């Protein structure tokens, strides 16, 4: 794949020799061998070049030509106020690697100037740009965080950070990189159950999308985050997938079958002088919580209602039942379980 | 500044000390070329050295 | 270019003032720009490693592997553009076959259009007795489709439409005379 | 653990760091890939670092080199005075000045309450250090007797009792005595009669105490690394 | 990189040395100056041959790693065999995976096993099981009536078959095979087109053509693996990788194709007659499965074509060919495939 | 998975008092605390109303038995 080191100054030995009698001592410290070990050098170290190049281009060279940013991971920087307490004397020189620090434990951050600079005599205050030592989301710091120096002279006033720093980062890894180029290239496909249903769900309102296939028609069902279908979002949904469904198939978007499910619930309770109206509600807004967190395809287990409504509270609550609900409620894939309306029997 | 070998020995010809680049030694990269004196009357080594 | 930092160091670097001439130096610096040129060319042989920055020799070894090859007099810019597009070409619906159409014709003003027959089949109820509807039948069925094209077209933009089209679906194109009329299509007595 | 750090040299090579470190140039690779390196190595000046601070280093930035290092087995030719004197005082350890006021504790040598701590004049403990605590501790073993002091039966001497007649044979058991104690300190290599006289009721002498020498103090100290307890507890 | 090569190279580098320095006017052969810059620009030379050759590597690598689109490894071969019984069954005997089968001929000495159980019924007088090659590679694509042993021992087995010659084995996949599959992966990036249909079918490793037949609603997929057949698995492994790429309300099916099984009888003559014997016969039977299992879906047999494939094998040691069962060229139709049967050659 | 169930409505009936009723809620509760998205539903066989015990009285686990769906 590559020559090396040894192998190039062997060969350029041996070519020398070949080209001319005249050379013959290749011991070292030969002013020909040493010649001919700094090109070798040379040439290994752009062998080396090509090779980081390469590994470079295989992993990112396709992908960056789709507008696919890899995010490197950055030092955090940004820039800083020095004010003086008087225009300058004379010129004040910072050298490089001048520390500034933060007086805070939230902050133990300490940022430093990569280049030299100079402020003028007639400045009175001057803007530097520092860098975080530490690469990481660490070192963006907020607003006001850097306000002291630690090598500065004494006629500095306030030290000061007039944004705060967002430019540090945490290296994208290669798998979720190809993972965001995948995602993308299947975002392309259309006319198909999959990529109508994609379609539909990028539509900010829709929740949840179940497509039914028939033979020359195709029905989609939706709802919104309380199972309902308003007509201005089934318009939209309509027209975000005219350009989603094969030619020559009909397409027909519908509301998902909502069933409200109303629960009347005794519960028989411990604490006697612990029954109000507030323990009501409560019991009552957990029934709901349960019942409307229920997605698509998801069917009302009596037992885990029951489960939850005793896990409210181990000891108080003594038991439960209801004259509703006396067997599971199954559900097609297409039919959404939602609250109706509730109420709680303080036993 | 990179001082020339006919530079260090101007300076040195001067009574001036001068440092110079020196390449791949084991301590460090600069070394000190003399210990002489602003007295150039080199002649006399307890003035010069 | 570390080629004087990793030389002997007895070796001089710099031109002998004693000789403008100086042999030594001219060698030096001969190898020295070889060595240099060949680190630009280094440094720059990273674009050729990218479909973004590609040229002609490497840019068409992608066009090979992605399978589009280069048309004549077309240059780097427009060929990679033309992969880019190639590879996220949307398929299977009337704006993909529109966009075919009017990419393998000249241009985007003209009209074009899919007709869709399944959507005129006569109900029972909804569709009017003597309506714009019709009995359902061959023509009139799922799965069929008639696009009309206002310019002149080769027949081979059928085979086009056949590339683009979702499987299954029967295919008629329509060629509208009016819209290639010169001028006003008007007649005057 | 412990690693050599390298501070980027003038026109400084990656190849030329490896032969000096590793004894070989192969090894630049591997510092490259250990310090996450890009082509650049060692940029001439910062402005070239600000194209990417993160991946190139210029000169004066510090490189790590991953060999592991230990301070034992250092040719102490390198280490400075200063860092030998240091050495040194560690090895010997440091205390509590006691032996203050050397005239008061000189007049009453056998007896007890004889000397005290003092301040340094800071607000401070006092402290004596190196040959001032070992001072301090061989006047202070000479001047205990033995098993007066708690939890310590051989620590002392025996010169309490030995205020005997005027002859060869006291001086001789004092002188033995004396080096019996001198002895009994493990910092003490050796100890000698250097001269003695007998005036009466006076006795004079004098010895000779050969510490441990800066070599095996510096030897002990850079062992004592390893541990990190850098503390006497003999 | 430009692709400089070594004379301009030598050529710079000599015009550099002469223009930095009058001194130096003399480059003949065998001299130093032109020993040393003739190693450097070669070295040169190699250093850009080498890189060219490394970044289209390169650009291979990064196509294969941008998309996941993995190289095929070497298919082990796979058939069924054919096993009868002394009289129908009684019990419902068990075959669990992993029954050897072996052959005692000793040319084609590989081993098979099954990877699935089977149950045979009572009443019952053979059974046809699905069995796969240990060893990779085209070793195990022995002829018809190679497999002749089971290695589980039953008495109940009277004997041991597999009726045709097995074909699914394979190498590792070619370069262009690759490339060709690549570009079938960038068309069906479309889901929905005939062309991606196609890919669908073929994404299966197993599958070896594909032609999608195409009607008004409705699309029939005939598909075959590299013997000619279509197990039920792999019908139902071919739906479900079509389930992605299918067009939404269009029917479709998936038909093994329409397979023909040419048997073979050649007669034989040889102008050397000492040459005749088992390998010759051997040879040329191998000649012609191999022929006949190379055709592809479509291809139709034409019997001059053979004749010109069993003659090129030694055109003088050959003298004439005859054959006993075929006297007309097969007309195949887009849907169909040939495959060999019985393949016989007599010498005389 | 079987055998850990059983286990554990020993334990729930073995560990009740002098005069604790049993409660078919309870127990259900405590079998499906167990796992909570592993066990998907519960029914019981041989129990459908609690149990009342007297003052004087006591409940002790009998024959355990599960079976997994």
């Amino acid at each position: 794949k590559t020559r090396k080191l040894t192998n190039i100054l062997s060969k350029l030995i041996d070519k020398t020799m070949a080209g001319t009698s005249k050379i013959t001592d290749f011991t070292p410290g030969s002013a020909s061998r040493s010649l001919l070990e700094a090109v070798s050098l040379e040439i290994e170290q752009f062998y080396i070049l090509t090779k980081e190049n390469i590994d470079w281009g295989i992993q990112e060279g396709i992908i960056e030509a789709f507008d696919f940013q890899k995010r490197q991971s950055k030092r955090a920087y940004g820039d800083v106020t020095i004010q003086f307490y008087q225009p300058l004397d004379m010129r004040m020189y910072i050298p490089a690697g001048t520390t500034f620090t933060s007086t805070r434990q939230e902050y133990p951050q300490q940022f430093e100037t990569l280049v030299d600079y100079y402020a003028e005599p007639d400045s009175t205050e001057i803007v530097v740009e520092v860098y975080c030592k530490e690469t990481g989301v660490a070192g963006n710091v907020p607003e006001g965080t850097i306000n002291t120096i630690a090598s500065g002279s004494s006629l500095i006033r306030s030290v000061n950070n007039e944004y705060s720093f967002n430019t540090g980062t945490k290296e994208e890894s290669q798998e979720d990189f190809k993972r965001r180029f995948h995602s993308f290239v299947e975002s392309r496909g259309r006319a198909t159950n999959k990529s109508v249903r994609y379609g539909a769900l990028q539509i900010p309102d829709v929740e949840g999308v179940y497509v039914y296939e028939e033979t020359g028609h195709i029905t989609v069902f939706a709802h919104d985050r309380n199972g309902n279908l308003s007509d201005t979002l089934k318009e939209d949904i309509i027209d975000a997938l005219q350009d989603y469904r094969p030619s020559g198939i009909m397409l027909d978007v519908t509301g998902v079958e909502k069933e409200e499910v109303n629960v009347s619930a005794t519960v028989t309770i411990s604490n006697k002088s612990r029954i109000g109206d507030t323990l009501q509600k409560h019991i009552e807004s957990v029934i709901r919580s349960y019942l409307n967190n229920l997605k698509t395809s998801d069917d009302l287990i009596i037992t885990d209602l029951i489960q939850a409504i005793m896990n409210i509270d181990d000891v108080l609550i003594y038991d439960v039942s209801f004259d509703n609900l006396d067997e599971n409620i199954i559900v097609p894939p297409q039919g959404i379980i939602r609250a109706g309306e509730i109420k709680v029997e303080l036993k | 500044q990179i001082y020339e070998s006919i530079d260090l020995d101007e300076l040195n010809e001067n009574g001036i000390i001068s440092i110079e680049f020196v390449r791949n030694r084991t301590n460090t990269f600069f070394r000190i070329v003399d210990d002489v004196t602003t007295f150039n009357d080199k002649s006399d080594p307890v003035k010069a050295e | 270019a570390n080629f004087l930092k990793n030389l002997h160091p007895l070796l001089r670097r710099d031109r002998n003032k004693k000789d403008n001439q100086d042999p030594n130096f001219a060698l030096i610096d001969a190898l020295n720009e070889e060595m240099n040129q060949v680190e630009k060319d280094a440094i720059e042989s990273k674009l050729q490693s990218s479909l973004k920055t590609s040229t002609s020799e490497y840019l068409d070894k992608f066009g090979d592997w992605f399978g589009v090859y280069r048309k004549t007099d077309e240059k780097d810019d427009v060929y990679r553009a033309r992969i880019i597009k190639y590879l996220l070409l949307k398929r299977g619906t009337n704006n993909a076959i529109i966009d075919a159409i009017k990419d393998y014709l000249g241009r985007d003003d003209i009209d074009v259009s899919v007709y869709e027959p399944f959507t005129n089949i006569f109900y029972t109820n909804k569709s009017h007795l003597n309506g714009e509807d019709h009995l359902m039948g061959y023509y009139y069925r799922f799965a069929v489709i008639n696009v009309s094209i206002g310019d002149y077209f080769p027949v081979e933009i059928i085979d086009v439409i056949n590339e683009f089209k979702p499987a299954g679906v029967t295919l008629y194109v329509t060629y509208d005379g009016a819209s290639t009329i010169r001028g006003g299509a008007i007649i005057k007595w | 653990m412990r690693f050599k750090k390298h501070v980027v040299q003038h026109e400084e090579t990656m190849q030329a760091i490896a032969q000096r470190y590793y004894g070989d140039v192969s090894y630049w690779i591997d510092l490259v890939e250990h310090n996450n390196l890009k082509y650049p190595y060692l940029v001439e000046t910062d402005e070239e670092k600000m194209k990417d601070p993160e991946r190139l280093a210029s000169t004066g930035d510090t490189l790590i080199i991953p060999i592991e290092s230990d301070l034992t087995d250092v040719s102490a030719k390198e280490i400075n005075s200063r860092d030998k004197d240091v050495l040194v005082e560690l090895a010997l350890g440091r205390d509590l000045n006691i032996t203050a006021d050397e005239k008061y504790f000189n007049e009453h040598g056998t007896s007890d309450n004889i000397l005290a701590f003092s301040t340094n004049g800071n607000g401070d403990l006092d402290t004596v250090k190196g040959i001032d605590n070992m001072k301090q501790q061989l006047q202070a073993r000479l001047l205990t007797p033995r098993g007066s002091l708690m939890l310590h039966p051989n620590y002392g001497s025996d010169l309490h009792n030995l205020f005997g007649l005027n002859i060869p044979e006291q001086a001789t058991l004092i002188e033995m005595e004396v080096l019996r104690t001198l002895t009994s300190d493990n910092r003490v290599k050796s100890a000698n009669l250097i001269d003695w006289k007998i005036q009466g009721n006076v006795y004079s002498g004098q010895f000779s105490v050969e510490i441990k020498s800066v070599e095996e103090s510096i030897n002990f100290v850079l062992g004592q690394d390893e541990e990190g307890i850098f503390a006497l507890f003999e």
